[PDB]
RNA sequence: AAAAAAAAAAAAAAAAAAAAAAAAAAAAAA
């Protein structure tokens, strides 16, 4: 059921280019942030 | 001087207690439909139908016919379904 | 003292010139449409199975609680009340890579 | 017309009324005024799960009152550069928050609800159950 | 009509890391990828990419690549935790670290004097006690672990009676936050098991119906 | 020369007509009718009728509204009536199914907008 | 005592809601 609401686009009428980003907070965990910078990955300390 | 309603009074059936929990027609349309439904029943009060000559209202039909063509139910239902 | 983020920023005004073209053959159109219809069927079965799932769950609740009252009245006095432990309920969603 | 059998035919306004406490009785126990905070980094994600919640409540007969978006929180993250010793570098993020408010509950519907809630939770999504008093 | 009072508990482990997608969900995923980047207005990266790609030619006749390659190498250089900590062992049903994708549940092995019992953990609650109290107490005491588990309600999940005497087994749901399991090698057999295994390992018809109020996911 | 029913005008739709186009759109089937103010439906085209039901696909479609339209059109000239009035709803009048309904009737040779009365 | 009349009238998929896929087994399983 984790994939229930996971499938979407941003519904605002006028908006920037949104690119898939892998984000590491401090866990060892990773998230997918849709963010305007094409960069493959970012990580927080 | 108040009188007594004769048979049903139209909206009486729904509960005024707790209106929030009752479902609504949010649509002009649904309303229209349910409306005309209520326009087609025999009300106990003077109505349009009554005065405006529905032309005899209910008629017991003297029917001189060709008796109805006899075919089978489930057969045709299946055939249709397949088609 | 309300401020929403809904408004369209001034940054996005005149850069509008970047994405004019879009064109599809009957093929991309057809593909995406089939995909859509199929997706509708799928999601519907999904909502349906979800609903019957939580429903059957709630029937386990029915049988349970009715059994508890039919057994012990003290037990439907105890457990029919909502406890203080639910107040700050917080849960974090799953992630992509384990820690 | 008062004297007729038909008086009150047209009468309606009792039908549409166009014109807070949790009730805890310990048996039929109504715990109302509940606040679901949905907090995440992704707008599409947030809006999606919010949508799913709101709709879910619509189907479960549990009545939703207010669904609204709380102010976004803008983070500036400073990362240590190794070359310059105490030198800082920067990257920007934003946290978005949605809220769905339910006016009524019972024990069994909470037990039931929380299950579907955290079961259907998305990746990168954080959830909160609270009480109505908060300050904007 | 004497009643025998037995508390019981359904112990739910949170699914940790997300599942990969149905082929249809994937096709839909790529589809929404396309359509979203379709209605996309410019990009700062794409502005500085395309404007400089066009401008360098007119400083030729009369950057973005840097960043692209920097990020390629910085992501490739990086490494991640594995998605499977179960199947590389592939063995342990008893590891609490086993299944990352699904929700997990505790079982126990007991052979009692007159009986052979496969036990979804059960409690004995005294008539004065509240089902709550005995649920928690027996939980923390039975497994010899330090367990942070946030329960949902004061109300129970599901109830199954065995009448010899007559008796009740009351199942509750405990949502596990963080467990600490002491003496990881203790003899008492605790089986941490998914939905599919909750189908298999369960003999009783009392426990056969706990997978009925379970979350299948 | 006959009498129309002038009136109402508190309510909706205007019940002034000899003949009216009544289109009832169900989630399943399109049913377009021709009405008399006696409430009696004169000539009707329904999707639940095996005749159209079996010839084409997907009852709810725009294709189907057009269909039922032409059907009712030929059935109209068969009845011989060239005139019925249509009162769409503002949000309905804008929708496509009804646009091309109206074209099916136009090209059928049927006129909407009943001719005016004589010495009204 | 067999889809959530003899085929019909909730549900799902283009700021959050709201408003252009289907149907007891061979009259005589509560």
């Amino acid at each position: 059921d984790c994939n229930r609401a996971l499938l979407t686009r941003l519904h605002r009428q006028t908006y920037a280019r949104l690119y898939p980003v892998l984000l590491v907070k401090q866990d060892g965990s990773t998230i997918h942030i849709r963010y305007r910078e094409p960069r493959r990955m970012l990580t927080m300390p | 001087r108040r009188a007594a309603p004769l048979g049903p009074m139209p909206n009486e059936d729904i509960d005024v207690s707790d209106l929030e929990r009752l479902k609504k027609y949010r649509s002009f349309d649904r309303y229209r439909r349910r409306a005309e439904q209520e326009a087609r029943k025999p009300h106990w009060w003077r109505t349009y139908r009554e005065h405006f000559g529905e032309e005899s209202g209910p008629k017991d039909r003297v029917d001189i016919g060709l008796p109805p063509p006899k075919v089978s139910r489930t057969q045709q239902l299946l055939e249709r379904k397949q088609a | 003292i309300p401020i929403e983020d809904f408004i369209t920023p001034v940054k996005f005004l005149n850069k509008e010139r970047q994405r004019p073209p879009v064109e599809l053959p009957f093929e991309e159109s057809e593909r995406r449409a089939l995909l859509l219809k199929r997706w509708s069927l799928y999601k519907q079965r999904e909502h349906e199975m979800e609903r019957s799932a939580i429903r059957s769950l709630l029937e386990a609740q029915e049988e349970a609680l009715q059994e508890l009252r039919l057994s012990s009245p003290e037990l439907h006095a105890e457990a029919t009340k909502r406890d203080p432990s639910l107040f700050p309920f917080e849960r974090q969603g799953p992630d992509y890579t384990p820690p | 017309y008062r004297s007729k059998p038909t008086h009150g035919i047209g009468r309606y306004k009792h039908l549409v009324k166009a014109q807070v406490r949790p009730i805890n009785l310990g048996t039929d126990y109504e715990y109302g005024v509940l606040n679901i905070h949905l907090i995440a980094y992704d707008m599409a994600l947030a809006e999606s799960y919010a949508q799913y919640v709101h709709n879910l409540c619509n189907h479960l007969a549990i009545k939703v009152e207010e669904s609204y978006a709380m102010p976004t929180k803008t983070m500036e993250v400073l990362q240590l550069q190794e070359q310059g010793s105490k030198m800082f570098l920067d990257a920007v993020l934003t946290t978005h928050e949605r809220v769905v408010q339910i006016s009524g509950l019972s024990a069994t519907f909470a037990e039931i609800f929380l299950e579907i809630i955290h079961s259907n939770l998305p990746e990168g999504v954080k959830l909160s159950v609270r009480e109505h008093t908060e300050e904007d | 009509s004497p009643w025998r009072l037995l508390g019981a508990l359904c112990l739910q482990r949170p699914p940790l890391v997300t599942k990969p997608l149905t082929p249809l969900q994937e096709e839909m995923a790529d589809l929404l990828q396309q359509i979203e980047i379709e209605r996309s207005l410019y990009s700062d990266h794409e502005l500085r990419a395309l404007d400089e790609a066009q401008q360098l030619a007119k400083k030729k006749s009369d950057l973005a690549q840097d960043l692209e390659d920097m990020w390629e190498q910085k992501f490739l250089h990086f490494k991640l935790g594995a998605r499977l900590t179960e199947a590389d062992k592939k063995d342990d049903r008893t590891s609490l670290h086993r299944k990352l994708d699904r929700n997990l549940i505790l079982l126990v092995r007991e052979k009692l004097g007159d009986q052979d019992i496969w036990m979804l953990p059960q409690s004995d609650w005294q008539p004065g006690e509240t089902l709550r109290q005995t649920a928690e107490r027996t939980l923390a005491t039975l497994s010899e672990n330090n367990m942070e588990a946030k329960f949902l309600g004061n109300a129970p999940c599901g109830h199954y009676k065995f009448k010899f005497l007559g008796a009740k087994v009351f199942f509750f749901k405990a949502l596990l936050l963080t467990g600490d399991f002491s003496q990881a090698g203790k003899k008492g057999h605790h089986v941490w098991v998914s939905k599919e295994e909750l189908g298999d390992y369960l003999k009783p018809k009392y426990l056969a119906q706990v997978r009925r109020f379970l979350l299948d996911l | 020369v006959a009498r129309k029913e002038r009136g109402w005008g508190t309510v909706w739709p205007s019940r002034e007509f000899w003949h009216r186009l009544r289109v009832i759109r169900t989630q399943h089937h399109i049913e377009a009718l021709v009405e008399h103010r006696n409430g009696q439906v004169v000539v009707s085209a329904s999707t639940r009728e095996w005749a159209i039901k079996k010839h084409l696909y997907s009852t709810r479609n725009v294709v189907a509204c057009e269909s039922v339209g032409r059907v009712l059109a030929e059935r109209c000239l068969e009845a011989g009536i060239n005139f019925m009035v249509y009162h769409p709803t503002p949000w309905e009048a804008a929708s496509d199914s009804i646009k091309r309904l109206q074209h099916a009737m136009t090209e059928g040779g049927v006129v909407l907008r009943e001719p005016r009365r004589i010495y009204e």
